[PDB]
Order: C-alpha cells, then structure tokens, then sequence
C-alpha cells in the first residue's frame, strides 16, 4: 500500500 | 529536534461522538506525520501515514489533515473499538519525534470510590513482614489521591500504588495501594489510616483500624 | 502482506547484552527502512534509529549511539538491534516499525533477580468494618519472580466484582493484589478462596479468606 514515502533517506 | 506538541493530553468521550486530536510540529515537517492508536498492553497500529492517508484495512470514519506544522487526526463516529491512546509521529527528519499522546476515554457521572483497609494477615505476620492494603474500588474520573498516616502523621514510603484501565461495563477506575513495612516498625504503631481524596468532594474518604482493636 | 515478527521476551542480566530480532514479510525488505522504539512507563516513546536494508545506511539516535546496533540480513529478510552494557534503565518494550507497520514488541528485563515463588496472603476487612450490603475481601502476592502469575477466585467461579491489579516491582521483586466484592450476607457463610498459580517455579497456592479475630 504504502510507498517508500514513509522514509527513503536510506540512513 | 522538532518538537510535536500534542492536544488535547486527555479526551473524556461518549460513542458516537465526533473526536479531534491535535499535533503541533516546531516547524514545518512537509506532511510526513502518521497517526497511530495504542491499547493497554497491546502494540501500536497506524491510521493513517503521510499525514492523510489511510492505512489499508483502517475504517473510513478516522481521517487525517494539516500541511505545514499544523495536523489533525479526526474520527468521525467514535466506537468502543476506539478506546485507547493516540499518537502522532513526525519522520520528516531525524531524530523521529512522537507526540505526547492522548488518553481516550468514556464518559460518565462522577463516582467517588469505595475504600476498604486490610491489616496485614497473620500468616504475613509471622513471615516478619507487614503490609497494609487499601482498595479505592470504581472511581470517575481516573484521578485520584491517595495519603497514608501511621499514629496521626503521614508515611511517605513503603507505598505501592497500582491502576485498573477504565472497566468496559461501569467506565470506572480502581486502585490499590499497599504500606509495607517490617513487623516490627508495624507494631510500633497503633493507628494505620488510608485517606482517598478524589473530585467527587472536598473532605477525603478517611478509612482506619487501630492494631490494638485486631 | 504486512508484517514484523519479532523475538521472544529476553530476562537478561546487567552488564551484559542481548540482540533483537525482526522478521519482515509480505513486502520487499531492501526498499523500505526499518527503525526501532523504545517505551516505558516512565520514558514513553523514544526512537532509537533505523537502518535501510538496501543500502545498509543508518541513523541513531544520539542518545543510543553507541549503546546500540543496528544489522539487518538481506537473505532472511530480518532487522537486527543488540543492546550492550544493559542496566535496568534498558528493561524495556522494544519495537521494530516500518513507520506504517509494527512489530509485536520484544519485552526486555534487566535484573539479578532469580526465580522466585510468591507468599500469598489473605486479605480479610478489618474486624467488624460490615456496615453495608456487600463486603470487599482481598489477596496479596508478594515477592515473586519473574512474571506472570495468574490469580483467580474460587476457582474461577468469582469474576464479577474482581479486581486483580498490575503487579508492581517491589524491591527487586513482583507484588500483586486483588479485590472481590460480594454481598454482605455472602460471606463468610459461604467460603470465598484466591487461587494463585506460579507457572515460572511451578507453584499453585489455594488461600480461604477467613474472618479476623
């Protein structure tokens, strides 16, 4: 559902 | 570090009702905020993520809003599902930040507690300890105060004080709070008083027994 | 799917470590960043930091730099967190999260303490103390180790009007309490008893609440 647009920024 | 500040800290509900809970975020944090429920003793589960999506499998009457520093988490018909604590959580940038939270809780008239004291048990007694309990049974609201006062004058330890969550068919609260002391230390001592104050009234509920009555 | 799986409880002693565990399933482990929580009555919420299985890069919490670790393992899909030099102040609920998905919980205690059964004491009202149409009667399981123990009254026959407390840790040990409210002309004609079992060292204790005096 969700897409990595809850982080990302690997780190 | 951006700093959520979460409203209201207690919510006092009715079922049905319409809920609105807000976070305040220090700065901007460009929606990237989820909203989470929590029950007692349970793991945390999101609402909703980027501050107005629904998390998949969510019911429809929870909604989110806001865009710069300002978000709120509404729930359009509130159910006994819904009890719990909410928080809000910024991952716009590290350290991740969470929001205080906020208690949800059912409503109703206020209700003073019921108080009992118990001496210590003989068995307990011969062990060499002493403890004397006192119940403040189905209360409303869940706050409540509770002072010790052995012979006249108040014991500030050797007490332990623990919370019932909100019962599911009165929406009351209890608490039970133990004195511990050594057998010796306890028959020094003539009259063990327990004193409840609580919204309900002004003068506290006053319960006692003398070691020299039993 | 949606999911994180994480390790059973851990009892460990202080000055030592432990390393956690989260099992990812049902998305693509390498795409999304995995972060730990800590909470505790006390504390609340704290995030320690996250690592992104993909490209293996973290990020920590200030305060945890250095305190704790964190792995993960492409092949096994799982998120690693180790804790060194525990002290107490760690005992704790650990959580993995995806920020959308939630792990469990790992349950971690730090102490010395050994296995130990409970003394359960009977809690009957203060001599006389009647006045009413109901009397409260009470239970008291003191100094045991570790958790949980479960209590019951006559047997599971009494539920209603019980009240069984969270334990509390008291001087390195667990004590817990529970109240039962019965009408007055109840008891004690008829025999009210707590039940107390103690999984941990296997100990099942009876107690009738009797009259003082």
């Amino acid at each position: 559902d969700a897409t990595p647009e809850d982080l990302g920024a690997r780190l | 570090d951006i700093k959520m500040t979460q409203s209201p800290s207690s919510m006092y509900t009715s079922l049905g009702e319409r809920v609105t809970i807000t976070c305040k975020a220090s700065q901007d944090i460009n929606s990237f905020l989820t909203w989470f429920l929590q029950k007692p003793g349970k793991s945390p589960k999101t609402l909703i993520y980027r501050a107005n999506r629904l998390m998949i499998g969510v019911p429809s009457r929870f909604s989110g809003s806001g865009s710069g520093q300002t978000y709120s988490l509404t729930i359009s018909s509130l159910e006994y599902e819904d009890m719990g604590i909410y928080y809000c959580l910024q991952y716009d940038d590290f350290p991740l930040t969470f929001g205080a939270g906020t208690k949800l809780d059912l409503k109703r008239a206020d209700a003073a507690p019921t108080v009992s004291i118990f001496p210590p048990s003989s068995e307990q007694l011969t062990s060499g300890g002493a403890s004397v309990v006192c119940f403040l049974n189905n209360f409303y609201p869940k706050e409540i105060n509770v002072k010790w006062k052995i012979d006249g004058s108040e014991r500030q330890n050797g007490v332990l004080d623990s919370w019932t969550e909100q019962d599911s068919k009165d929406s009351t609260y209890s608490m039970s709070s133990t004195l511990t002391l050594t057998k010796d230390e306890y028959e020094r001592h003539n009259s063990y008083t327990c004193e409840a104050t609580h919204k309900t009234s002004t003068s506290p509920i006053v319960k006692s027994f003398n070691r020299n009555e039993c | 799917q949606d999911q994180l799986q994480q390790s059973g409880a851990e009892l460990v002693r202080p000055g030592a470590s432990v390393k956690l565990s989260c099992k990812a399933l049902g998305y693509i482990f390498t795409d999304y960043e995995i972060h730990w929580v800590k909470q505790t009555p006390v504390h609340g919420l704290e995030w320690i930091g996250g690592i992104h299985p993909g490209s293996s890069g973290t990020a920590y919490n200030q305060k945890f730099k250095g305190k704790a670790t964190l792995t993960a393992d492409k092949s096994s899909t799982t998120a690693f967190m180790e804790l060194s030099s525990l002290t107490s102040e760690d005992s704790a609920v650990y959580y993995c999260t995806r920020k959308d998905y939630w792990g469990q919980g790992t349950l971690v205690t730090v102490s010395a303490a050994k296995t130990t059964a409970p003394s359960v004491y009977p809690l009957v009202p203060v001599c006389g103390g009647t006045t009413g149409s109901s009397v409260t009667l009470g239970c008291l399981v003191k100094g045991y180790f570790p958790e949980p123990v479960t209590l019951t009254w006559n047997s599971g026959s009494l539920s209603s009007g019980v009240h069984t407390f969270p334990a509390l840790l008291q001087s390195g040990l667990y004590t817990l309490s529970s109240s039962v409210t019965v009408t007055s002309n109840t008891w004690p004609s008829q025999t009210i008893t707590c039940n107390v079992a103690h999984p941990a060292s296997s100990t099942k204790v009876d107690k009738k609440i009797e009259p003082r005096v």
